[PDB]
């Protein structure tokens, strides 16, 4: 079965890079403003100072995830100003000239679409959150760049210096990468630039409509909230103790009998802590494979043309967009694939005159009177010559080589 | 998380960030590559007399590809780079003891610490 | 280190010298002390355990992509982008280091450049002509077919290039001749 017609067809893929950064005290959190909890407090050699230097050590690791992401062009691009890739059309991905926040349509509909007082209580108790080092005005120059590198140098600026060539070129080095000639494109160059901007009508669509496709990104978020809300709600306890709040109880109790409760309190309040750093500590694990394989892909997919199966989206891989997503990437996978296929009869060889011929690249195929010789993956009829097959042995030991005659398309000339 | 007041000693050139209240750096307009992260777009450096210096870091020198629907760029010379990597691959087997860690070399404390099923196990 | 300062606390207890609370006092009120140091040294060992299982599987993930790194880009050519250095990966090198292992990439990468005018294909006859393995440019007046790598001009010939269709629908094809290197030896 032979096909006879593509289709290009652009898929979306969602990846978490990092999550929010938070830090915790246990002078504020486990005895407040009180002195006395402290003094007891101290009797635990050096719990606190571990349980500080875990969540540093998460939040720094938080930093170096997004920029083994998106920092890997040392030169910020741009694109010309005279828009003409030969019909092909970026609009849509191309930042805008006009909103403050320079980020393109599809990243607008993207943070539209994530939800990031609930916040002053767990501020109240010592609890923190750190700004990223890279603002979003930085994470979209860079993929900005990204962006325009590829549609004016192909692959080449990520192994050097970029070099410019046309965009209807490098869309035939792609073809040539996936086993198609390069006549295909210059011949129906135009009806792909109508499939696939119209590919990119299909995206925005999909994600201005009612539908959950960055929900992977929101449980991040969701469980993250999660484990902070309860963390606050776990000063609410008595622990064994007659009272759940500290100063009512260094207010109505002699130290002697005090100490004892202000322990029970410490104790449950420290358990309580560390099973959150732990928590913690398990996630980000999580959060740093993903985000390792979302460098790999944008350093694969992206910087060059992969040949790995069903790593860059759904069929032939030809290119990627990069997009970021509020706390992640999203990537556009462009793809092509067969649409439509026909039954032909097929043969190893071909006998001349004792002289078996194979294929030099393609295949023989046949429409029921005559044979032919075409690519694998395209529908494409050509004569069988000389200069297109090459011989080896005779016809004896091929299972099911056929008679028929080769062209030469040398005799006639001569006369 | 101080608005700049909440600061209980001051003194000159005192710069605010969206991170918080910086005092002891002196704000410039250049921007060089990160050297010490501020945080929220803002590094700091120490340069030349000699000071400390806080900045909103760049990302790279900008350049526009000469783009034209007929031209290209066809190099001629070659280099041969040789890079290093690091990568660790293992790290030190290290074994603990509770007998001899919790109790030591005495006896009262492991027949108090037998209470404890399988932990130690 | 930190395990071994967890010896030195009190953790609630009237000192923190296992021997010293055991030669002065006497069983029924040794027993609690000595409980609150045990619940104490348990939980300071716990931690440390804890924190190791976790280390333990960062350390695994990296010598996985130690051991991918040296089966591929060492006993092969990866054609992976940015996985054997900055560049076109050439061979790799192993060496060892103490707790770890070092990899020296050896990459290819073009220097200088040179701008020139490009075409798609090259219509003679009323016939296309599209280049086998390489790509049409001009130096200003005369056309040759090169190599995308590396600069090396070559005279368009019909052995080197292959015909599609006539000069209709490509977009920017352009006059040229082919030499069709038989004719004159026929002669
Ligand atoms: C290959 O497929 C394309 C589209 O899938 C076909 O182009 C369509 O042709 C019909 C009628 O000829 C038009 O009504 C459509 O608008 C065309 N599509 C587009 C996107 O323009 C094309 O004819 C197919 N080729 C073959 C040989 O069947
Ligand atoms: C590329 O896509 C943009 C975005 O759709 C097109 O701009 C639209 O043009 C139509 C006119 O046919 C207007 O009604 C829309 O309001 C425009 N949209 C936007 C967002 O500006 C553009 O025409 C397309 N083609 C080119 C060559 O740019
Ligand atoms: C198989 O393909 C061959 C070659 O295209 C077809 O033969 C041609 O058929 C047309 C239609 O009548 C004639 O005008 C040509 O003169 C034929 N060429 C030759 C060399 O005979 C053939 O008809 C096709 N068979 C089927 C079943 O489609
Ligand atoms: C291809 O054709 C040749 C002759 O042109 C066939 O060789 C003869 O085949 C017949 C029938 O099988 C035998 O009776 C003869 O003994 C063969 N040899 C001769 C005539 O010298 C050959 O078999 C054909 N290939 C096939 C059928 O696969
Ligand atoms: C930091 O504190 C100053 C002083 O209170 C704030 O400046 C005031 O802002 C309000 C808001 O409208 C104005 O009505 C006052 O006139 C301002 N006073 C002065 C002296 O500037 C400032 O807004 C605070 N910083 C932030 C980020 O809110
Ligand atoms: C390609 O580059 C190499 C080195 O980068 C050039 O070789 C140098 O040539 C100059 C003078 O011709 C010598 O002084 C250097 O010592 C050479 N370098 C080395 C490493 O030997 C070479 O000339 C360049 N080729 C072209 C065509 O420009
Ligand atoms: C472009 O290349 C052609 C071919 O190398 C150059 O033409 C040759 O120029 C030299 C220099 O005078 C002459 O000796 C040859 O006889 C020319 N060959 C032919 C076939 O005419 C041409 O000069 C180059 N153009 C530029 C601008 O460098
Ligand atoms: C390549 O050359 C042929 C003739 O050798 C051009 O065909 C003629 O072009 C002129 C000017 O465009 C027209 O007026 C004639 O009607 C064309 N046909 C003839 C003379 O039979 C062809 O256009 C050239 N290719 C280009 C310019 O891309
Ligand atoms: C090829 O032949 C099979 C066998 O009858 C048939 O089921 C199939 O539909 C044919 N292919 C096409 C594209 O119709
Ligand atoms: C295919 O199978 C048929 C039986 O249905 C047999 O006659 C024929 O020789 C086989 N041909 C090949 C090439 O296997
Ligand atoms: C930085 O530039 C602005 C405007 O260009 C200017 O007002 C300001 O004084 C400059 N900074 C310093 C420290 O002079
Ligand atoms: C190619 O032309 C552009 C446009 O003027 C120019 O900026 C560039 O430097 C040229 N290439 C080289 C290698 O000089
Ligand atoms: C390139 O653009 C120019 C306009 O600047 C146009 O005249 C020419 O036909 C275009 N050629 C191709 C091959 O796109």
């Amino acid at each position: 079965a032979i096909p006879t017609n593509f289709t290009i067809s652009v898929t979306t893929e969602i990846l978490p890079v990092s999550m929010t950064k938070t830090s915790v005290d246990c002078t504020m959190y486990i005895c407040g403003d009180s002195t006395e909890c402290s003094n007891l407090l101290l009797q635990y050699g050096s719990f606190c100072t571990q349980l500080n230097r875990a969540l540093t050590g998460i939040a720094v690791e938080q930093d170096k995830n997004t920029q083994e992401v998106f920092a890997q062009v040392k030169q910020i691009y741009k694109t010309p100003p005279i828009k003409d890739f030969g019909g092909f059309n970026f609009s849509q991905i191309l930042p805008d000239p006009s909103k403050p926040s320079k980020r393109s349509f599809i990243e607008d509909l993207l943070f539209n679409k994530v939800t990031l007082d609930l916040i002053c209580a767990q501020k109240f108790n010592g609890l923190t959150v750190l700004p990223p080092l890279l603002t979003d005005e930085m994470i979209a120059q860079y993929t900005s760049a990204l962006l325009a590198g590829t549609i004016t140098s192909g692959w080449t600026f990520g192994a050097g210096a970029a070099l410019q060539i046309p965009f209807a070129m490098q869309m035939a080095y792609r073809f040539n990468g996936i086993g198609v000639t390069q006549n295909v494109l210059y011949e129906n160059q135009k009806l792909i630039a109508n499939q696939f901007n119209s590919a990119i009508g299909k995206i925005q669509d999909s994600l201005s409509s009612t539908a959950s496709a960055l929900g992977k990104l929101q449980d991040v978020v969701n469980q993250n909230a999660q484990a902070l809300n309860t963390l606050v709600k776990q000063l609410s306890s008595n622990f064994g103790a007659i009272s759940s709040v500290l100063n009512d109880i260094l207010s109505r109790l002699d130290p002697p009998e005090a100490e004892v409760q202000i322990d029970r309190l410490i104790t449950g309040r420290l358990q309580s802590l560390q099973t959150y750093v732990t928590q913690q500590l398990i996630r980000a694990a999580e959060i740093r494979a993903s985000a390792n394989l979302a460098a790999t892909k944008m350093s694969e997919c992206v910087l060059g043309q992969s040949k790995r199966v069903d790593f860059c989206g759904k069929g032939y891989h030809l290119m990627s967009f990069p997009q970021s997503a509020p706390h992640g990437v999203v990537f556009l996978h462009v793809t092509y694939v067969p649409a439509q296929e026909k039954n032909f009869t097929t043969a190893p060889a071909i006998c001349h005159d004792g002289k078996a011929h194979f294929p030099r690249e393609g295949v023989f195929v046949s429409n029921g009177t005559h044979w032919f010789v075409t690519q694998r993956n395209f529908y494409e009829p050509q004569i069988i010559t000389t200069d297109n097959t090459f011989v080896s042995g005779n016809c004896d030991v091929v299972i099911g080589i056929v008679n028929n005659t080769v062209y030469d398309p040398l005799q006639p000339e001569l006369d | 998380d101080v608005n700049c007041w909440r600061v209980y000693s001051t003194g000159s050139n005192v710069f605010q960030t969206r991170a918080g209240c910086l005092i002891g750096a002196e704000h410039v307009n250049n921007s060089y590559e990160c050297d010490i992260p501020i945080g929220a777009g803002i590094c700091a450096s120490y340069q030349t007399s000699q000071s400390i210096i806080a900045y909103t870091m760049s990302l790279g020198a900008e350049n526009s590809v000469a783009y034209s629907n007929n031209s290209i760029a066809i190099p001629t010379n070659f280099t041969i780079s040789v890079t290093t990597e690091i990568l660790p691959v293992s790290m030190t087997k290290t074994s603990v003891d509770c007998t001899m860690y919790i109790c030591g070399d005495s006896t009262e404390c492991s027949n108090l610490l037998l209470q404890y099923g399988s932990f130690c196990t």
